[PDB]
RNA sequence: UUAGACGUUCUGGGCCGCACGCGCGCUACACUGACGGAGCCAGCGAGUCUAACCUUGGCCGAGAGGUCUUGGUAAUCUUGUGAAACUCCGUCGUGCUGGGGAUAGAGCAUUGUAAUUAUUGCUCUUCAACGAGGAAUUCCUAGUAAGCGCAAGUCAUCAGCUUGCGU
């Protein structure tokens, strides 16, 4: 009867949308996609070395869908976690900014988010149209 | 004598001091107060800092 | 007429509420639209000194508080009656500022 | 210690012994068989795509399986 | 045979102190990027003027100083400096491999332990 | 259902860069017994050498191991950036070297001996056998060993 | 004591120096776990006019950080402080091992007149003891103990400390 991404489970939508972005093959993943730790609190690079970048692009687009607008500073606080600094206690550490900025620029070039008044980036005309189509397919997976 | 007071005092405990007794130990500079710990406790009532809970 | 705003700030509840009451009482003595007193959240300013001079004894701590109460009233009035109502209600302990527009 | 590569003498031991296992799981394989733990977590997938054991709950930290029939 | 970071020792002396810093580490690069009004000329004038004392024979006269926080540059190579440890000036001849180091690294400020064993 | 039945090509402990690499653990963490590679250097060199990371070390036929040791001994030619490198603008050359298995203990020995013969303060602390960085000694660091 | 000063001020150094004993603590000894993605939830507060405080957003950079701007003298902006433990999916698989991260090497930055006796942050490398701790001994009765982070004080820079706050 008409569905949005708010009626889809988050993990099951992000996995399904990340596969769709890779199947299209047009996202311009950076050349540094296999070197980077993605945070200074992390220890090791992402394990899924081929498609970890498509999962950030899917996760960020849903996040912009659910919010009004965000910028690369709000994404670094979101995707960062506690850092083990050895003998001293844990603390929150923001994530890597270059990755989030490249994700947002890739999404603008595919034309799914757009630059916004009041700063940040809002979701676009085609953004709502395209997020909701994969949102429709994810409900009807169960045979 | 051009070297008399020539060392810079722009940060740290040497620059700031109490405005009542000119000490450097136990200074309170919250809300721009600039009064030592012991001096503030004797005249917190006059400033308007009462002790409720 | 002109759009005005009167902001009140004090550390005394009893001395502030009656001043705002005089403001609104003069506001409907000669009637005009109120946008009456919107009380902002009270600010508690805490200073936590230790207790003492020199550190002998049990490590006992004090906390001192100053409470800042703030209220603003958004009035509109002719230019004449602005000055008199801003000058009559002047009381010690209460800081009044008036924003022109 | 624990074998990490199938050697076709462990493989037939998989097929003819897990139907006898009424409770079968990752720690069940590594105790009664001598298997590598990460090989067990692959085996419980392989024993599902063709039905020899059936899932009753699949949690990422705990898999619970019974014999299919 | 001696080179600092790929440039030879005879390339070091025929090279200004600005070009040396351009291949130095980050602490040396940062200090002389904000090193305006550091007063470097008073000490360095007494070093070249002490090299004229010895024509070809043994090491020049010591130039004693208090600046422990001064980075060794190639123009200092061959000089001898008395570095104040806090009470006493210690003569140390500036070997070519001392580049990029502070003068306080070569004048210890404490006599170490000698725990027990009065002998 | 990732079951594979390879039986013959598996290998036990094997030598790379004069070090016995355990053959039946995952390749990225198997390489880390070499003194000079770690969990993040070895991951990148496996990615650059194009190795399926899910393989044990008893896999990896000899041309793949030859590719891997080519990456380790010459990283900058295979697009590894210079900030992974263990030595950068090192002390004499100004080149970029990643120090490897037997060279790690020797290049460290070279550096300690280099700053010992200059009688820098770090060298004297190293020769005495004390904590060379600026850390307290009155209560910790006992049992010199 | 008071002018060769015990006044004051300036350059350096020390308070941090280590055969060793003690007190408060932090991190641990792992599978009720580590790592990687994904979910995403607070409360107490602080913040700059003749001075550079809290900083959104864009751009650059692996990161730390840089740069161009912006909002805020504040229930208005930072800030919904999108905190951490936690939750889901996967990799590991009983091996001092992918637990632990001491010690040490090389580089890049930031604060500062100045960083050597590492201020601190980051990147790669190095991979120590520790396998649940003897006699002893501390604190605690319900939104408490314990786990978990956050703000403020000190501050230019430095929090393994404290004062509070919530989960």
């Amino acid at each position: 009867p008409g569905v949005s991404v708010r009626d889809v489970a988050a993990q099951d939508f992000i996995n399904a949308y990340a596969s769709f972005l890779q199947r299209q093959g047009k996202l311009e993943v950076p050349g540094y996609v296999d070197i980077v730790k993605t945070s200074s609190g992390n220890e090791m690079p992402p394990q899924d070395a081929e498609g970890w970048f498509y999962k950030r692009a899917a996760s960020v687009a849903r996040h912009i869908y659910m919010r009004k607008q965000v910028g690369v500073g709000k994404l670094n606080k979101l995707y960062g976690g506690a850092k083990s600094r050895g003998v001293r206690p844990y603390k929150h550490i923001d994530a890597s900014g270059s990755i989030n900025r490249k994700v947002l620029q890739a999404l603008e070039k595919i034309g799914i988010v757009e630059i916004s008044p009041k700063g940040g980036r809002r979701i676009s005309e085609n953004g709502q149209r395209d997020l909701d189509r994969i949102a429709a397919q994810t409900l009807e997976e169960d045979e | 004598e051009n070297v008399w007071f020539s060392h810079p005092r722009r940060y740290g405990k040497g620059s700031r001091q109490c405005r009542v007794c000119s000490s450097h130990t136990g200074l309170i500079r919250k809300y721009g107060l600039n009064i030592c710990r012991q001096c503030f406790r004797e005249k917190a009532n006059d400033i308007g800092f009462n002790k409720f809970r | 007429i002109i759009k005005i705003r009167i902001t009140l700030t004090s550390t005394k509840v009893k001395q502030l509420e009656n001043v705002s009451s005089n403001i609104v009482k003069n506001a409907e003595q000669h009637n005009l639209v109120k946008k009456g007193p919107v009380r902002l959240p009270t600010k508690v300013l805490k200073i936590s000194t230790r207790k003492t001079p020199n550190g002998e004894g049990s490590k006992t701590w004090e906390t001192y508080e100053m409470r800042i109460h703030k209220r603003y009233i958004d009035l509109e009035a002719p230019v004449q009656i602005v000055k008199r109502i801003t000058q009559i209600t002047i009381e010690p302990g209460v800081d009044v500022e008036v924003v022109v527009a | 210690q624990h074998a990490v590569i199938l050697d076709q003498e462990k493989y037939d031991r998989i097929l003819k012994e897990v139907p006898t296992y009424r409770y079968v799981s990752v720690s069940v394989l590594v105790d009664r068989l001598k298997i590598g733990g990460s090989l067990a977590r692959i085996a419980l997938r392989h024993l599902e795509k063709e039905g020899i054991i059936k899932p009753i709950s699949k949690h990422s930290k705990q898999a619970i399986y019974t014999r299919a029939t | 045979t001696h080179s600092y970071r790929g440039v030879d020792l005879e390339k070091l002396l025929e090279m200004s102190t600005e070009d040396f810093v351009k291949l130095a580490p980050a602490r040396v690069r940062r200090r002389f990027a904000r090193g305006m009004t550091s007063k470097p000329a008073g000490f360095m004038k007494k070093l070249r003027a002490a090299k004229l004392a010895a024509p070809e024979n043994e090491k020049p006269a010591p130039v004693r100083t208090h600046m422990r926080n001064m980075i060794i540059v190639p123009e200092m190579i061959g000089s001898v400096v008395g570095i104040y440890n806090g009470k006493a000036f210690n003569q140390v001849e500036i070997r070519p491999e001392m580049l990029g180091h502070y003068l306080g690294e070569f004048s210890i400020t404490y006599t170490p332990v000698r725990h027990g064993r009065a002998g | 259902s990732l079951v594979v039945q390879e039986q013959g090509s598996f290998q036990h402990i094997l030598r790379l860069l004069n070090t016995n690499v355990d053959g039946n653990i995952k390749i990225v963490y198997a390489l880390t017994t070499i003194k000079g590679v770690g969990r993040r250097y070895s991951n990148l060199v496996c990615k650059k050498a194009d190795v399926d990371l899910h393989k044990r070390a008893g896999e990896l036929t000899q041309e793949e191991l030859e590719r891997i040791v080519q990456i380790m001994q010459n990283p900058t030619h295979y697009k590894i950036p210079a900030w992974f490198l263990n030595r950068q603008n090192d002390i004499t050359d100004g080149k970029d070297y990643h120090t490897l298995a037997n060279n790690v203990e020797s290049k460290l020995r070279d550096d300690l001996e280099r700053l010992k013969k200059i009688r820098a303060h770090r060298g004297i602390r190293h020769f005495w056998g004390l904590r060379v960085r600026g850390q307290h000694t009155k209560t910790t660091g006992r049992r010199r060993a």
